[PDB]
């Protein structure tokens, strides 16, 4: 889903 | 606080291609998702496509495939909507929307759902071209004069392209003005008419005048209306 | 494609009552990504419900969201005046994103039926070579209401158009404007021009009419 995307990049970002 | 301020309504002719902006401020830009909305007079809110600006990753939804690309400028904090080969079906008012985000801040973790909204662009697809109304008054009809109720107005025809905004004695007359939708015409004109009704005993001793003003043809008249 | 079906598309309800709104999905909605938005004549959408129950800072906590996989609810538990609008459900549960079409949350009222006044078109108009009759049904309610032009008691048709005005936020009624238009040549061909109005709160059709040229 397109529309969970930018959640998945938070968690990115977030970790390292 | 994140706020998205979209570009001026555009009339398009048919066929043609229409680019609307939206430029945001607050919060990240790069990393939330973007989408385009759009909603015909009258009718319900439509999801045309979005996009994530770090990825460049497009979504369009299937009715808008081959016809629309959504873009986004790191640069100046802008998403750009392209709708393309315009039909009259695409008269709408168009809508950018960013994702929201919990907790404080705008920089939180996105919801998908769309907490912050554009001012919306008006897009007209039309063959007409810019024209003034033309203002015609509705006179109060003389079976009322003793006692009861009276109706009067202004119809304002033959203009384009929207809006058309109506006032009562420059303001000062609110009470029972009702002012109209306007009305698409075959020639692709518009047309809206704007009355209020009165105490009938008041038609003799009180002047009632109707405030057109269509900024886009410098129209601004202010039409007495009264009985025939 | 997930069809989101918002029935009833109007509810007529009472300041202070409670409301429940209802969103079915043709198919189940991944993870409760489903949202609500309120709209008010000549704004953008709000934003009030996410994640089918979640609630945004900011958004009255009068506005709840509660269901799961196909059944969905929007509830209001107090009506205040600004909450009388459109509410729209979406969903974001797949990459096509669909929308509902919406339900009208409008003020219930007592019936009140039309005061219906015909406007002959005015010297002015006729000099340029045209001719507009309007017939202006005011203050009714309900909202459904029909207009219908005779001339010499046959109906028109194709030549007239209406709008209808927002429900008023005093007197919760509606009004209704129509505009026979024809050109001053046809127009003087004829005699009598009338406007037949039916309505609930009328027990038989209401006709304002006039003889051109008296």
């Amino acid at each position: 889903n397109w529309f969970d995307i930018t959640n998945w990049l938070w968690y990115i970002k977030k970790k390292k | 606080q994140v706020q998205l301020v979209q570009s001026g309504a555009e009339v398009k002719r048919p066929g043609s291609s229409v680019t609307v902006s939206c430029k945001a401020s607050g919060g990240s830009f790069s990393t939330y998702a973007l989408s385009w909305v759009r909603q015909a007079p009258g009718r319900g809110l439509e999801w045309m496509g979005g996009v994530i600006p770090l990825l460049t990753i497009t979504n369009y939804a299937p009715r808008f495939q081959g016809r629309i690309t959504i873009t986004a400028d790191r640069s100046t904090s802008t998403a750009y909507l392209e709708l393309n080969s315009l039909r009259p079906e695409d008269t709408a008012v168009y809508y950018c929307a960013r994702e929201g985000t919990t907790g404080w801040g705008w920089l939180g973790k996105p919801i998908g759902a769309f907490a912050h909204w554009g001012q919306g662009t008006l897009v007209t697809v039309s063959s007409a071209s810019t024209k003034g109304p033309s203002v015609f008054p509705l006179a109060p009809s003389s079976k009322s004069t003793s006692g009861g109720t009276a109706a009067l107005g202004c119809l304002v025809k033959d203009y384009f392209p929207e809006p058309v905004t109506v006032s009562w004695n420059s303001g000062a007359l609110t009470s029972g003005v009702h002012t109209f939708p306007a009305v698409l015409q075959s020639s692709g004109l518009y047309s809206l008419s704007s009355v209020v009704t009165v105490p009938s005993s008041s038609l003799g001793t009180q002047t009632y005048i109707c405030n057109v003003n269509h900024k886009p043809s410098n129209t601004k008249v202010d039409k007495k209306v009264e009985p025939k | 494609e997930i069809v989101l079906t918002q029935s009833p598309g109007t509810q007529s309800l009472s300041p202070g009552e409670r409301a429940t709104l209802s969103c079915r999905a043709s198919q189940s909605v991944g993870n409760n990504k489903l949202a609500w938005y309120q709209q008010r004549p000549g704004q953008a959408p709000r934003l009030l419900i996410y994640g089918a129950s979640s609630r945004p800072s900011g958004v009255a906590d009068r506005f709840s969201g509660s269901g799961s996989g196909t059944d969905f609810t929007l509830t209001i538990s107090r009506l205040e005046p600004e909450d009388f609008a459109v509410y729209y459900c979406q969903q974001y549960g797949q990459s096509l994103s669909t929308f509902g079409q919406g339900t009208k949350v409008e003020v219930k009222r007592t019936v009140a039926a039309p005061s219906v006044f015909i406007f002959p078109p005015s010297d002015e108009q006729l000099k340029s070579g045209t001719a507009s009759v309007v017939c202006l049904l005011n203050n009714f309610y309900p909202r459904e209401a029909k207009v219908q032009w005779k001339v010499d008691n046959a109906l028109q048709s194709g030549n007239s158009q209406e709008s209808v005005t927002e429900q008023d936020s005093k007197d919760s009624t509606y009004s209704l404007s129509s505009t026979l238009t024809l050109s001053k040549a046809d127009y003087e061909k004829h005699k009598v021009y009338a406007c037949e109005v039916t309505h609930q709160g009328l027990s038989s059709p209401v006709t304002k009419s006039f003889n051109r040229g008296e």
